[PDB]
């Protein structure tokens, strides 16, 4: 087992770009695992942002998708948000994911290279981080 | 590759060399029996929708009285069997009639000459369908003749010997 | 748009209870794979729930799910006063895109 | 009628019923519903309709068998229709559920909308699966083999009870005998290393 | 299986069109009804892809892009593969084999009747001199005046 | 040449141009390029050459069926040409490209001498333009397991139709018997195929 | 779909030698009994002739391996043998009928002339093979075959 | 026996070992051990046993395609005798190793009241048309019975092994192989959509 961790800057001004890294330590980000980030703004419910896979996809929320990048590098074993054009509603804590879904443009793909794969996906986010707080102000 | 089962002794009412289709093989009809010359012709020819049916009926028989029954009916043995019966091409011609707007044979209704005194008959030809319907027994009628004249000849060979 | 989820529900230790978490009828293909979360106070989400009555190691036996027609739901059996929690359903849309409900604030009276 | 002088013109057809205990038997009910059998007991609808019944994208085949629950005959029935499917290439076309060990498979026809394209694929298929007397379903009726297309939106096909559903033709094994042989014959490689 | 398929049309006709610098050529009944049981003829199984092909054209909507489908499921009623594959096993042991491109018939000089055309065989990438099959050609000399001495026997 | 005194010898040329527009028809230009013409307008270019075009490890073939961008007859023409290699077992062998419904395939041969991959494509390649694949082969005949070329990449692309064959008349000959060996060699890469 | 292989000269017919029979020096049928290879669709023997003339020019012909591929056979069977032919006797094999299993053939020896008839296979039922009392009725029609053509040739 | 008074009945039997060099043979030793030989060096051991060898639910195909360190004739007898299993669709059922070269192949028989529809009945029909010569001994009854076949060992074993004359039972013979190549995923099911 493993945990996942939360690291960026906790204070952005509007209209610049929030960076967060997440650093993965225990799991291997190049298992066939989606690590996505998931949004609780202040006192509302759980909003999904995006999540991206060892061959490069990336899956956005359709409202979150012309604003957000994920981006994966499994060389460091780490993935990150980048979230642009920040505004006030973007002030929320910001949660790590390990989600074992299935999409099947992934399934097809790797199919010759990286073969036959599991069949236990729970289609949940297995493992979440602590989470890290990020206010957009002045 | 192409068919080879051979139609088993069915009926002895006629010669053990023909064939005969019961009631529960035919709608609204008695017992049937083709001799051994019409039969004798499923053996080698590869453009006859009836010898091919007369493989399946024989082969469901065989099938269903000496092999053992599952508990529910699985289609394993046809799925290896079906080229041995038939000739897949038949169908798939039949298919092609079908899609270019000619007439076709759809697997239903055989028609044959029936010899008046003598009882003999001749191997039974698919009465094809068009439009939705069958031909009328106008539209192939130049078919009937030439069998008939088949039958004319093949009782000549039987005069010479 | 988001599903649809009770604001509130409440019992007593002991008996049971039940968080629903229903979908519209217009995007029954977005209503899959229904997967409960707890979070408890100041808590990252933990997963409960998953497929349906399927959960983690270490989850009790009194959280089950079920899934039917455009609804899904989550019985807590036995209630103690630890549940206390948000509890919040997400269905995963073919599109591959999870989507949250509005979540649960249980009550242990 | 009398031909030569002493010929006379008789005719056959062919009880196709008994032939249900070794093979499935295909048929047509009327504009919208046909049917195979499998046995006196089970067999497929194929329900050419405008209704969806799988509202989601989903078919997980390998869930379904690793926990059996389904019919075999049904299920080699479903995969000899899906394998001759020609060209076949937007795997989100078909969607399927065989929760409780059913089945119900779902083609959608207008999600490739004129000529070739999925849904001919589709129909091609159907139309030989179904042959007898499925060719009032598809619009034209024939001179059509790569534009066939049908008003339908959907073809679903679902598992159902026996019952003498042979209205508009006779039963027949012939369109899945035909289709057994030509069975990947064109499928598209999806892989490198099959 | 093998194939069904039946040339529409007594005899059939070659129309210049199917033919390298060359007029109508039409074969009587006599040789066009040996296709219908020999599963060893290569123009036979030429003269029903040609005559499928006249067909599909003449009798099927086109689609607008060009589709390989209606072959791709007619091919194995149309001809016998296995001859295609008896040519190519053929070409690699070294053995004359037919690349279907060239056939030769005996055309009897005062009466016209012709054989079925059988494939002028290639090998090491030219066409066989004629000296090499003529034992061939003796042959089907021979059967063809058997055939015609039948027709007298009638 | 008269025979029995009676028959005269006739030759026989068929136009197999004229099912162009129901079948593919394969030909040979010279040692390297090959075609296979499909109607009066499109085909696949078969090259054997020293250099390679794709220079990368991918072949997104699930990805170009979603886009479906491609022509649906060559695509059918690639898939019976790769179903119907012997033994393919080294995807690595294989890359190709698909961008924008192009079509690009490259099989690597250097992978060699007896009974390899390269060997299989090149008899994939032999029966699918086998009016006149014999001249690019090292040897014309009396060899099946042991088939080699010189040349190190055999590449398949999408081009115009155009008077391409010069060696060869056009024949679908090719084609149509790899349509029944289509699939009847091929590995088991997974328990539950 | 039909096999299409020709057999190759041993007058024609086909001659099996020591190394293709157990316990047998050289067999010679004529091209009377062979030729029937060229049209039968049901013949076991005639099969077998196929695959023992193609192995025989196989392992001439073409240049060998290092190690075997049985590469030419998988591609080359359904020009040889009728697949379906294997499958009847599968079929008889498993519904109790008396079938072929590829191995004895027998046929009938004129003593004066020497003309021999396309060898027809002998049958197993129970492991073993079946008398000839239950098959001669098979015995009995090939001879009458056999009279038939010899009329036949005298008619000539 | 001289029938119609001038006709001697003679038995003809073919050495069928000399198409070695062309195709693969089968033949049955006893009812437990049959092989298929490949040429005079090598082949595969199809053992009817209670005796498991492979522990595990890993197969691996890819990995051993990858390494390609196998015979190639012998990956292709496994394919075809796989391919040729009809209603395949318990793939625990089966497992494998290859590991350096090898060719190991286990199928639990054991892993099935009426004993009808189980993967057992198909993986005992591909073993009773791959080794057709002998196979009939090794099951519980020799004929009469094609959907409900059983035998009494619970696992089917093929193995790569050396050649050496094992033919004791049934003489050797390409016909089961044969017939097997031209029904591979004749009766297969679909698990992927796209395939
Ligand atoms: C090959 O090509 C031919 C030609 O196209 C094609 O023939 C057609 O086959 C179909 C299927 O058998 C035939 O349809 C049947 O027709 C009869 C007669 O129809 C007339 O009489 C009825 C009386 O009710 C009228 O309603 C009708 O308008 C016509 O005047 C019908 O009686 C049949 O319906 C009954 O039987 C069916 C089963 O066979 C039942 O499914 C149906 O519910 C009906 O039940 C009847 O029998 C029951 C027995 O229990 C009884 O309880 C009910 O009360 C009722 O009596 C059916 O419609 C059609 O007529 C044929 N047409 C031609 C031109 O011959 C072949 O089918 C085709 N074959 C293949 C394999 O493709
Ligand atoms: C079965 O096996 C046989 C025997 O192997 C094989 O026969 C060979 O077929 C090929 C393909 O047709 C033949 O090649 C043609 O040969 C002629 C004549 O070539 C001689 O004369 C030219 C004069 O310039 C010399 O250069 C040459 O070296 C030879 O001496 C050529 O004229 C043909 O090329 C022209 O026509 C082609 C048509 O496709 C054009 O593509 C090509 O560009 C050339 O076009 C020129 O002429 C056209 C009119 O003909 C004109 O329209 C163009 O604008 C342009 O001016 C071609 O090379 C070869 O000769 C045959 N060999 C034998 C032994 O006969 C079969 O092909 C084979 N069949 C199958 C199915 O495999
Ligand atoms: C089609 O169907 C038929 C009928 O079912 C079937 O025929 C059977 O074929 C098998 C295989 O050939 C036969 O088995 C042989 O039988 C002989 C005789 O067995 C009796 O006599 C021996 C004498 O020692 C006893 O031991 C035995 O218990 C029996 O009483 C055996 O001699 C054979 O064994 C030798 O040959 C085998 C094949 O080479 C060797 O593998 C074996 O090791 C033996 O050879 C070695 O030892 C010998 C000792 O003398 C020595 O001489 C040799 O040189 C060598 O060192 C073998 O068991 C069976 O009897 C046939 N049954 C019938 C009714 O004919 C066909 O095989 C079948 N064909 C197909 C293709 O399916
Ligand atoms: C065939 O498909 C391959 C897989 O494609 C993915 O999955 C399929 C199903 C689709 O969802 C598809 O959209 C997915 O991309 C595909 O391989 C992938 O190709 C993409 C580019 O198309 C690669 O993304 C690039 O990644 C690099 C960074 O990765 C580097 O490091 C990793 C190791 O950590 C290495 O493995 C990589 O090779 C790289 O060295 C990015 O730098 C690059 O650009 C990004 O950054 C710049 C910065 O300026 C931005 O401007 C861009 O917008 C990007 O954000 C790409 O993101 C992906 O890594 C690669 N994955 C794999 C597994 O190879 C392949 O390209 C396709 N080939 C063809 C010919 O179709
Ligand atoms: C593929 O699709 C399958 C069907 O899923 C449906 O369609 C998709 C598109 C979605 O819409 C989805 O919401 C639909 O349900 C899907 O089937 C599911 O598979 C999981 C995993 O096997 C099943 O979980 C199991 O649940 C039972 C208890 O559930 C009961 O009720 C459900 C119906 O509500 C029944 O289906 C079940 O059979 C039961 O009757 C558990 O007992 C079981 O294991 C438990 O016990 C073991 C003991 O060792 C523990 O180890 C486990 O952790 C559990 O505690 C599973 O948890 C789920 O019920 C099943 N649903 C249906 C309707 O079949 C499948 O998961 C999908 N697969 C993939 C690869 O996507
Ligand atoms: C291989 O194994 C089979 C089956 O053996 C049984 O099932 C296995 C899965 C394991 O659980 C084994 O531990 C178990 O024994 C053997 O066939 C079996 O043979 C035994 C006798 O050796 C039979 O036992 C009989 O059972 C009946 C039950 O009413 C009793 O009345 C008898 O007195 C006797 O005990 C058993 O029924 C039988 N089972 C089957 C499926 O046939 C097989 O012999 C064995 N082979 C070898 C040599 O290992
Ligand atoms: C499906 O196919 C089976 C097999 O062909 C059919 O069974 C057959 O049904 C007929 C009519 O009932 C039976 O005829 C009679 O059977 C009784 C009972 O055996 C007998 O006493 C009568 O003398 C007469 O033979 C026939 O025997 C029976 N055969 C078998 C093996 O069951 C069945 O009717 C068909 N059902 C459908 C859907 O049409
Ligand atoms: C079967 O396939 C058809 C065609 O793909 C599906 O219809 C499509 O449904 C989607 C989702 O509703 C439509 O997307 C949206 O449609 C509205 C229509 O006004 C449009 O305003 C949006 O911008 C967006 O495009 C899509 O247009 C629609 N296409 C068609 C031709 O109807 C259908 O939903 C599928 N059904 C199933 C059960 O999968
Ligand atoms: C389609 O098949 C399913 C699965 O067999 C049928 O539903 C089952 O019916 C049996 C009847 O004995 C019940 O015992 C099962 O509990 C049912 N299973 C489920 C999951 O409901 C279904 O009835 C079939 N469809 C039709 C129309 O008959
Ligand atoms: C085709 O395959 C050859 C052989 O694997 C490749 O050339 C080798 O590439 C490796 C890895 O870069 C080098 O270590 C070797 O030295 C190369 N060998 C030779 C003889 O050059 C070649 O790169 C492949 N071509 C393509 C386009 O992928
Ligand atoms: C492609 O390159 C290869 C070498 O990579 C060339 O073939 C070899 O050339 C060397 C040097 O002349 C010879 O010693 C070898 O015998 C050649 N090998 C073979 C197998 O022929 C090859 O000629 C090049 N191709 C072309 C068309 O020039
Ligand atoms: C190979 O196919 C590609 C893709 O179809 C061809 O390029 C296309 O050409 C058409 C001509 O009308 C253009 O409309 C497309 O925009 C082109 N697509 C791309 C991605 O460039 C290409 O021409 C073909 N190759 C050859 C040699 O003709
Ligand atoms: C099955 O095949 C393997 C692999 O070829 C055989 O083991 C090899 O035997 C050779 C004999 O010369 C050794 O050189 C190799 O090192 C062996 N390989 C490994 C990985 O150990 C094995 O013997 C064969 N099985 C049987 C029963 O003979
Ligand atoms: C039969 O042809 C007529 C026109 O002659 C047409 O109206 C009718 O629809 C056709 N029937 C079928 C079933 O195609």
């Amino acid at each position: 087992q493993g945990t996942l961790r939360e690291s960026g800057p906790g204070l952005v001004r509007p209209s610049e770009t929030l960076s967060l890294t997440c650093g993965v330590s225990g799991y291997s980000i190049s298992s066939g695992y989606y690590w996505g980030w998931i949004r609780q703004p202040p006192g509302k419910g759980l909003e999904w942002i995006g999540n991206i896979y060892r061959s490069g996809s990336t899956y956005y929320n359709p409202s979150l998708k012309s604003r957000v990048t994920v981006s994966i590098d499994t060389s460091k074993n780490q993935f990150s948000l980048k979230l642009n054009s920040v505004t006030a509603a973007d002030t929320a804590v910001y949660y790590c994911a390990r989600s074992g879904i299935k999409v099947a443009d992934d399934y097809y793909y790797e199919m010759d290279v990286w073969g036959q794969g599991t069949d236990d996906y729970s289609y949940a986010m297995d493992v979440w981080g602590q989470g890290t707080t990020v206010t957009v102000s002045s | 590759g192409t068919f080879t089962w051979t139609l088993s002794d069915s009926e002895g009412k006629d010669t053990p060399g023909g064939y005969c289709l019961t009631r529960w093989m035919l709608i609204e009809a008695e017992l049937k029996c083709f001799g051994n010359t019409a039969v004798a012709k499923c053996n080698e020819k590869h453009d006859e929708e009836f010898c091919d049916m007369l493989r399946l009926f024989d082969f469901n028989k065989q099938a269903i009285q000496r092999l053992k029954a599952p508990a529910q009916m699985s289609i394993q043995l046809i799925n290896k069997a079906v080229n041995a019966l038939i000739n897949d091409q038949l169908i798939m011609k039949n298919h092609l009639r079908d899609i270019m707007c000619i007439p076709y044979c759809n697997y239903s209704k055989y028609w044959y000459l029936n010899h008046t005194t003598t009882g003999r008959t001749s191997l039974p030809k698919c009465w094809l369908v068009s439009n939705g319907s069958y031909l009328n027994e106008t539209h192939f009628s130049d078919d009937i003749e030439q069998q008939a004249d088949n039958m004319i000849t093949e009782m000549l060979q039987k005069e010479y010997m | 748009a988001g599903l649809t989820q009770p604001a509130s529900v409440s019992g007593s230790p002991g008996q049971s209870i039940t968080i629903s978490c229903t979908a519209a009828n217009s995007d029954i293909g977005d209503f899959n794979f229904v997967s409960w979360y707890q979070q408890r106070p100041d808590k990252a989400p933990k997963l409960m729930v998953y497929e349906v009555s399927s959960r983690p190691s270490g989850v009790s036996n009194r959280f089950s799910g079920s899934k039917s027609g455009n609804t899904a739901s989550l019985t807590i059996s036995g209630l103690q006063a630890e549940d206390e929690a948000d509890y919040y359903c997400t269905s995963y849309t073919s599109s591959s895109t999870f989507v949250f409900g509005t979540g649960t604030k249980v009550t242990v009276l | 009628s009398l031909y030569k002088g002493v010929y006379e013109l008789q005719t056959l057809e062919l009880n196709m019923e008994t032939l249900n205990m070794t093979m499935p038997l295909s048929c047509t009910k009327n504009n919208s519903h046909h049917y195979i059998m499998v046995g006196n007991e089970t067999g497929l609808e194929l329900t050419l309709t405008n209704t969806s019944i799988i509202n989601h994208k989903f078919c997980n085949l390998s869930d379904a068998h690793k926990k059996n629950l389904y019919d075999h005959a049904l299920m080699s029935i479903i995969s000899t229709f899906h394998l001759s499917i020609p060209n076949f290439n937007q795997y989100e076309a078909m969607s399927c559920d065989f929760n409780g060990g059913k089945i119900s498979v779902q083609y959608n026809l207008s999600h490739s909308y004129h000529c070739g394209t999925v849904a001919n694929g589709v129909l091609q298929t159907f139309m030989r699966m179904a042959w007898g007397g499925s060719y009032i379903a598809l619009d034209s009726g024939c001179g059509n083999w790569d534009c066939i297309m049908t008003s339908y939106q959907y073809l679903i096909i679902q598992n159902t009870t026996w019952e003498d559903h042979c209205q508009f033709s006779r039963p027949s094994p012939i369109g899945y005998l035909g289709l057994l042989s030509q069975r990947t014959r064109d499928i598209y490689i999806s892989r490198r290393l099959l």
